[PDB]
């Protein structure tokens, strides 16, 4: 029979009032002979009826993919409400229930430190600008870069690593032409996390 | 030359 | 039916001449009825004979785990030879073959830079010493920290991240009491990777 996967909203979506975060229940391996999927949703065991179903999609391996998407309120999610998708299909003995929620436990404010390039790196064409983000709980976060109000896109960020004090940390790295750094330009690290003031901070770095 | 790691030999050219 | 899993040597073992790299062909779900397993090994399609079987292990779920181990040479591995384990057994319509090797691709040397804590970290009880390792290929590596000959075990290291030029970066963060940092103590970043000179480099870090 069918398999179910329930997915969280994007970190950035829960953290920005303008954006609409959602919980996505996906059903794969849905047979051609029985396409009909029945979705029930509950928020803390209380059924809700505002879910919206995505257009059915042919996969070409004999099966359908069926997607139900539940809009959520920021506070409902951040306050830790539990979301349950229940999926009924005629190829199942019994409905499949799946649940998810924000990670549990004391949220912790992240510490954002920007680290300049090393003297040894200064011989190179390009330099590395580092933003160590540490002391945060839970692991749900987003990181970005910029210079004079414009987005700087040549960076990579590690996944959150679990630290020995039970919080998470990551590094993110922006690589720039050494000329730009020598020339005094300001470069900025943007962090969105639930336990920040206004769920946003920005730390800047310049030679 | 040779490199050592915590007094354990790594490699030599 | 019985299933096969084949696992590489530890990078450290392939990288320290004083260690012994080995590849490991694990076979799970071996029935009580037909327990007998036959390993053939090939290295770049050429059969080799010096593999050795580890002691049979009975599991909780009524089946055997049978494991064969091939010693390999540091440079065959690092030169990228392909190692094939072929497993036969009565409960099996057909022998299961599995192959592994080092990731293919020209090796590139990591750039290893050590980085003091942020000025802003200086209020806190503990500070972060950062070891940035950038532009290595392939992702096989070992990073460790020390001071005055002794290992410092209070670090964490990111997994390798793939970059837009095709090499990898990671960072390692060692956490010390601020007073240890303030006290002049020298700390060191050990990086072991195939494309470094003698497979090893070390970078130091102290209060300036
Ligand atoms: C027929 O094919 C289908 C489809 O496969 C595609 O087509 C085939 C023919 C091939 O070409 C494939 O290569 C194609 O993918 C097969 O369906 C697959 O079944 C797999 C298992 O049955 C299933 O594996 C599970 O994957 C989970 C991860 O899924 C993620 O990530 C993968 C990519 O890595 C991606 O394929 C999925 O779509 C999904 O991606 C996320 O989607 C969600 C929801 O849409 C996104 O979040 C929402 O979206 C927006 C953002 O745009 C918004 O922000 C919302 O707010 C937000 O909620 C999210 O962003 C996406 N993430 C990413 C990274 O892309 C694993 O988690 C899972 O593992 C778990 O279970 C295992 C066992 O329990 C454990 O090992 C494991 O540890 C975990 O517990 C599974 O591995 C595949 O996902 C699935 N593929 C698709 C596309 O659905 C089908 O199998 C096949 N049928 C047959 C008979 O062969
Ligand atoms: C009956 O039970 C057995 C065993 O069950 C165990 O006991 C109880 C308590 C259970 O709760 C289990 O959880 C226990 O494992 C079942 O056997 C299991 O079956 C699984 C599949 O059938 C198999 O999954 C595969 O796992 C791979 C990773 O395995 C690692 O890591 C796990 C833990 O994460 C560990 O248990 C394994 O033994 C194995 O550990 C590695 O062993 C190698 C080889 O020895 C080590 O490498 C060597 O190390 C030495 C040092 O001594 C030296 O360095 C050598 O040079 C070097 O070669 C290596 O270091 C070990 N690593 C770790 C972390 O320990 C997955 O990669 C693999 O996934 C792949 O395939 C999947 C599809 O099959 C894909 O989804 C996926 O994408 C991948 O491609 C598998 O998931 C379990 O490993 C296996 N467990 C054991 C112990 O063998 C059995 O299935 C069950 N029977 C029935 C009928 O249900």
């Amino acid at each position: 029979g069918p398999s179910v996967f329930l997915f969280p909203p994007k970190p950035k979506d829960t953290l920005e009032a303008s954006r609409t975060p959602e919980v996505t229940c996906v059903v794969v391996d849905v047979s051609h002979e029985d396409p009909e999927v029945k979705f029930n949703w509950y928020v803390d065991g209380v059924e809700v009826h505002n879910a919206k179903t995505k257009p059915r999609e042919e996969q070409y391996n004999s099966t359908y993919r069926v997607v139900s998407v539940l809009t959520v309120l920021h506070q409902d999610w951040l306050n830790g409400k539990e979301y349950k998708c229940k999926v009924s299909n005629k190829a199942l003995p019994a409905p499949i229930e799946k649940t998810i929620s924000k990670a549990k436990g004391q949220p912790r404010e992240p510490q954002v430190y920007t680290l300049p390039p090393s003297r040894e790196e200064m011989t190179k064409n390009q330099v590395s600008l580092v933003c160590l983000v540490k002391g945060f709980y839970p692991s749900d976060i987003a990181v970005e870069w910029e210079s004079n109000g414009q987005p700087e896109n040549n960076y990579k960020t590690t996944p959150p690593v679990l630290d020995s004090d039970g919080s998470f940390f990551l590094y993110s790295i922006l690589t720039v032409d050494k000329s730009r750094w020598q020339q005094g330009n300001v470069f900025s690290c943007s962090v969105m996390h639930e336990a920040l003031h206004n769920a946003y901070t920005q730390k800047s770095l310049s030679l | 030359d040779c490199a050592w790691h915590l007094g354990e030999l790594v490699w030599c050219t």
